[PDB]
């Protein structure tokens, strides 16, 4: 029932005020937001064309952006909620952003790195789980702090 | 770089809850025994007697041991058998290794 | 890590204990004639250091929690608790009269206890180090440490 | 193939809660100088000491005596039984009061036994790495080969030793260079862990500066060309020498 | 009584014993609480010992018993104790947790509303409908006289007879409804006599005002409150009704086992194998129960009509617009296959008013576990270019065997009417457990091709002719799941599906094979 006003991917930009089922976890909120976008939105055709994987849930913490990578995370593990309660941000806002494809700069950089290493890092042909890719998405923040320091 | 940056036993137990408000089951409530299903093996080509042995391990430790019986040395073999472990599902440590050893004779 | 044992005067029971912090009482004359554990005298917070049977139903035990205790085998409960020691209690010895017993500790001192009441009657010193063993003089008016 | 029986709900092991454990709190006097004398003779043995279940017992009961003796730690946790659930709760309450380890003497010939094969826990290695955090750059450099060789045993991919190497390579350059070359050698060799090392190395190469990237690139090019020439040469008199000269001159041209 | 029930239970889970025990308990209502306590204790013996085997029979026994128990003491702890017993199984594999969650829902219904389950089940069975909550579970029987057995025919005839009446059904349901709640403070005879004098229309108005509270009280969180507020609801109803003093009497009114009024059973003779009979019967919120007798040959026909009906109704839902289909198999090769597999099936329903018809009005109400065989989708091609994907379910045939079948199934023609080999291309995928399929391709001079049973696997009898003259035959069975047969237009072959001659097909140039509401059921 937690009220969260969502920044919609498309429009003045349109924002949807909901009552998130915070009892469960992020999956419930995903289903609720999907249905609300399907029904309320005047541009509901846009999102009807697009499937579920064409949008991501990013939230602004202290200015930067964080990813809700695991839907299995429970509501309490969503630090955004506690952050808002301390800041009393009711309703909170989670930016529903539209996905995008990689650019050529990134692809060339990755090929360079893979040449240096001698072995692809984006290979997913010998893994029975996403341990590796989550290791990679997690090592970022320690590296950003190390470099900033 | 554009890549955006990515409980305890009291809150995650069945006891004290109605089944219709249950979503998780702590690994310690499970008093049962660990058991595995070894359906079989299939190799494109064999590069005598043969038989499996499964183990749980925690840092070169062998908490429990299990095995099976001799079998024909084909390119593919089946049991659908179950192997049950002594260690309860609440006794498992975070980091157990399920070793799977095809021996031959 | 058993550390002590004590044949009962009756001859029916034997007790032992150690690191387990429990005085496990064993029955030699069991219904089936096997060696079955009658009781697990738990409650001590340290290793069981020594124990002596008063009878088939009573037994005194010392431990590493710096206290002694009288037990009732039936209830498995510390009848009396002998507080006052400031060190791990290594040994004890029942007088011929079961109403008094002494106990030796690492504080280089011994203490005379009243089994009936549970008080320290006298405290003897003189040792420069831990007391490892203690027992009553045959008559019961003296003891060596 | 295998099947692990399913569950309508997922099985989420929590992490042990450390709570006031007063067996250490209110056992504070000193123990029999006999027991201490038979314990501290065992502790002062080789680090290859076989701990008999006798020894593991005597030490597992004296679990606040050997908590102020760092020279005993890889003999204390070599006894803890990991097959149970109360044992591990007690051992995760034992490590909750460690004021005689953090402020101990930073002996790094010891911390290299809390990061060995026999230990796979998630906090034994954490205290080991906490000890190593206070080393200095040259000290790190001296042993870095084994620290690399000591990320193989980290049961998972993401761990604390790996993040340690990462954080070390982004504030020095000699460390960065030698780390790069060792990780590259293993990725080219350690097929078993090559994916893990590749993850580590690539997470490293996004932080260093552009110039270091270019220097790596050029070194890699030179080694590659030299490997080509070498493999060509060992395909088989003075004609071979002249062919060496021709290939080297062309490489200069290439 | 206590020890006899316990020992009969020990016999129950080790062929008619299930029945002996339902009867024994049905005698005196006391027995029910004894059996329930015993079951519970045994289910904790399993909650703590192991042997998953014994969870399903015990859950079924508890469900069956509590389903008819005439009344539970208001102070009894049996249901809450049972809830605590089955709330510890969630840490078991699937489906045990599913079984137990469903059973706990049933216990929730019990506490929150007594006698709700029995009243719902019967009101579905008897076709009586409230203006709002309509229910119909009509069991129709399919029987071919010459295939079915005498006794069975007698059972069908008896079931066809409309034993119960709407007025008698309403009387019985009001009786059980008042006796589950009030129990010993209600004198059966009393009500029953202040009832028969009434009329069908009012008996309905009442049984409706009753069932409605039996629901509204079930759907509330305070099962104990809901309970007393339902005793109170029924009391406030029975006062107006006109039988006051019958209920809430300071005498120890005795309890008795009110039976289960049999459901609306219709019989229709099956001089057919197609399920068009079912649509024709239809031409004459709800479910439909179809029960059929299992002969050996009938197997093929039955499964082929299963496939035909499924695909037909997929093309256009007609029989699935108001009724949900439930098909039951009764033994009299699949019978052998299921006989040795499920010990509960081999104990209760494999062997089998009369005992047979009680165990058949029993089996049919409880079993809800669909166990299905891998239907095999096969698309054929002809010289004319006709392509369709009709299924066979037991075996397939091709070559000269199907032609022989037609040769003899022609009757008039079979009185007026060597295996030339077939140069055919065989492309079969030897399946791999790990998912690494292995392709192998040949062209061989084979006469007849016979797909037979072993996701599932398909064994295939090949009949190779190395030489014509008494053709040579080298029969080899090879496991295959996806098999492609290519046959030149100038080599049409006699293909038969399911061994039934009614579907012997010719002119085929190509046959593609690959493993793929109305369920068929299995007891456990």
């Amino acid at each position: 029932l937690i009220p969260i006003e969502f920044v919609l991917p498309t429009s003045t930009p349109e924002t949807a005020l909901l009552h998130v089922a915070g009892h469960g976890n992020v999956e419930q909120m995903k289903a609720q937001v999907w249905l609300r976008a399907l029904e309320t939105s005047v541009s509901a055709d846009f999102y009807h064309r697009l499937g579920p994987d064409h949008f991501l849930l990013l939230y602004q913490k202290k200015g930067q952006w964080y990813e809700i990578y695991d839907k299995y995370q429970v509501v309490q593990t969503l630090d955004c909620l506690r952050y808002w309660k301390v800041l009393h941000r009711s309703p909170g806002q989670i930016h529903v952003v539209q996905r995008h494809a990689p650019s050529e700069e990134t692809l060339a950089f990755q090929r360079q790195l893979n040449a240096l290493i001698g072995y692809d890092v984006t290979d997913v042909s010998n893994v029975h789980d996403d341990e590796l890719e989550f290791t990679r998405r997690r090592l970022v923040t320690p590296r950003m702090a190390e470099v900033a320091g | 770089e554009e890549w955006p940056l990515v409980g305890y036993h009291e809150q995650l137990t069945i006891h004290g809850k109605d089944h219709e408000s249950v979503f998780t089951v702590s690994l310690w409530d499970c008093d049962r025994k660990f058991r595995v299903k070894i359906r079989g093996i299939d190799i494109p080509v064999l590069p005598l007697t043969v038989f499996v042995e499964a183990n749980i391990q925690y840092g070169q430790q062998v908490l429990c041991q299990r095995r099976t019986s001799p079998k024909p040395f084909t390119e593919e073999v089946l049991w659908n058998v179950w192997l049950e472990f002594s260690i309860k599902i609440k006794d498992l440590p975070k980091g157990a290794l399920l070793n799977l050893q095809i021996y031959c004779g | 890590w058993v550390m002590t044992c004590a044949y009962a005067p009756s001859g029916n029971y034997v007790a032992c204990g150690g690191l387990d912090n429990i005085c496990s009482i064993y029955n030699l004359k069991t219904r089936e004639g096997n060696v079955r554990v009658s009781r697990e005298l738990a409650g001590h917070t340290g290793y069981l250091s020594c124990c002596r049977f008063l009878d088939d139903n009573q037994i005194v035990t010392s431990s590493g929690d710096t206290t002694c205790a009288l037990w009732d085998i039936e209830t498995g409960q510390q009848t009396t608790t002998f507080t006052g020691h400031t060190g791990d209690v290594m040994s004890l010895s029942l007088a011929p009269d079961t109403r008094l017993f002494v106990s030796g500790a690492c504080d280089a001192s011994a203490k005379l206890w009243d089994v009936r009441e549970g008080m320290c009657r006298q405290t003897f010193t003189g040792h420069e180090s831990d007391i490892n063993a203690i027992c009553f003089f045959p008559n019961g008016n003296a003891f060596a440490t | 193939s295998i099947l692990l029986d399913n569950y309508c709900h997922p099985i989420a092991l929590p992490k042990h809660r450390p709570t006031p454990d007063p067996e250490g709190d209110r056992v504070r006097a000193e123990m029999p100088n006999q027991l201490r004398k038979q314990l501290e003779a065992i502790i002062a043995t080789d680090p290859l000491n076989p701990l008999t279940a006798e020894d593991k017992e005597l030490l597992w009961h004296f679990r606040y005596e050997s908590l102020k003796d760092p020279k005993a730690y890889p003999k204390l946790f070599s006894s803890v039984k990991w097959g149970q659930q109360e044992i591990v709760a007690k051992t995760y309450q034992l490590l909750a009061k460690r004021e005689v380890w953090d402020q101990s003497a930073l002996d790094v010939g010891l911390t290299m036994q809390l990061l060995d094969c026999n230990f796979s826990d998630e906090n034994v290695r954490a205290i080991a790495v906490q000890k190593l955090e206070s080393l200095e750059d040259d000290d790190v450099l001296h042993y870095l080969l084994q620290l690399v060789q000591a990320v193989k045993f980290e049961p998972y991919h993401d761990s604390a030793l790996a993040r340690f190497l990462l954080k070390r390579g982004l504030r020095n350059k000699r460390i960065g260079h030698f780390l790069f070359w060792f990780l590259r050698s293993e990725i080219a060799q350690s097929r078993h862990y090559q994916q893990r090392f590749a993850v580590i190395l690539e997470a490293y190469l996004r932080g260093c500066g552009t110039a270091m990237l270019h220097d790596f690139t050029q070194q890699v090019q030179v080694i590659d060309m030299l490997q080509k020439v070498t493999i060509d040469i060992k395909s088989l008199s003075s004609q071979v020498i002249s062919q060496l000269k021709q290939k080297l001159e062309n490489l200069q041209n290439l | 009584t206590e020890d006899r029930i316990q020992h009969a239970l020990e016999r129950c889970l080790h062929c008619l014993n299930c029945w002996s025990l339902q009867e024994l308990v049905s005698r005196d209502p006391g027995h029910f609480l004894i059996l329930l306590e015993q079951i519970l204790q045994k289910t904790r013996e399993v909650q703590e010992k192991g042997t998953y085997d014994l969870l399903a029979p015990l859950a079924l026994l508890f469900y069956s018993t509590v389903l008819c128990t005439p009344h539970f003491p208001p102070d009894s702890d049996l249901l809450l104790k049972a809830a605590r017993t089955y709330h510890r199984f969630l840490t078991w594999p699937v489906p045990y947790c599913s079984i137990c969650q469903e059973l706990l829902t049933f216990i929730d219904a019990e506490l929150k509303a007594p006698g709700i389950s029995y009243q719902r089940l019967v009101r579905a069975e008897q076709g009586l409908s409230t203006r709002s909550h309509r229910s119909s579970t009509v069991t129709v029987l399919l029987l071919n006289p010459v295939e079915v057995q005498a006794e069975f025919l007698d059972v069908a005839d008896k079931l066809s007879t409309p034993g119960p009446s709407p007025h008698s059904a309403y009387i019985t349901l009001l009786l059980h409804a008042f006796q589950a709640t009030f129990g010993a403070h209600c004198d059966l005879s009393g009500l029953h006599r202040r009832l028969q004098s009434k009329t069908l229309a009012e008996l309905e108005a009442i049984f409706t005002e009753t069932a409605e509270a039996q629901e509204l009280a079930s759907g509330i969180g305070d099962a104990a409150e809901a309970r007393q507020w339902l005793r109170t609801k029924l009391q406030a109803v029975g006062e107006k009704a006109g039988f006051p003093g019958v209920l809430d009497t300071a005498k120890p009114g005795k309890l008795r086992t009110i039976p289960i009024p049999v459901a609306r059973c219709y019989t229709y003779s099956w001089n057919q194998d197609s399920f068009d009979i079912l649509q024709e019967i239809l031409l004459k919120a709800s479910t439909l129960r179809v029960v059929v007798f299992g002969s050996d040959r009938i197997s093929g026909k039955v499964a082929r009509a299963y496939s035909n009906l499924r695909r037909l109704e997929n093309n256009r839902p007609l029989l699935t617009r108001f009724f949900k289909l439930q098909f039951f198999y009764v033994p009299v090769d699949i019978s052998h296959y299921l006989g040795m597999l499920d010990p509960w099936y081999e104990r209760n329903v494999l062997g089998l008013l009369p005992i047979l018809a009680d165990m058949l009005l029993y089996y049919c109400r409880f079993a809800a576990r669909p166990v299905l065989l891998q239907v095999y989708q096969t698309e054929l091609t002809f010289i004319t270019g006709e392509k369709t994907t009709e299924i066979f379910i037991h075996s397939l045939e091709l070559g000269h065997s199907a032609a022989t079948r037609a040769i003899k199934a022609s009757g008039p023609g079979s009185k007026r009417l060597e295996a030339v080999p077939l140069t055919l291309q065989i492309i079969y995928s030897k399946g791999a457990i790990s998912g690494r399929s292995r392709w192998s391709n040949m062209e061989k001079l084979c006469t007849s091709v016979n797909l037979s049973k072993a996701t599932e696997a398909l064994t295939l009898n090949l009949t190779e002719v190395v030489k014509r003259q008494f053709n040579q035959i080298s029969t080899s069975q090879i496991k295959v799941d996806k098999v492609q047969i290519i046959g030149s237009n100038s080599c049409p072959f006699a293909v038969c599906l399911d061994q039934d001659e009614r579907k012997i097909l010719q002119s085929v140039i190509r046959c593609e094979v690959s493993p793929c509401c109305l369920p068929i059921m299995t007891f456990s």
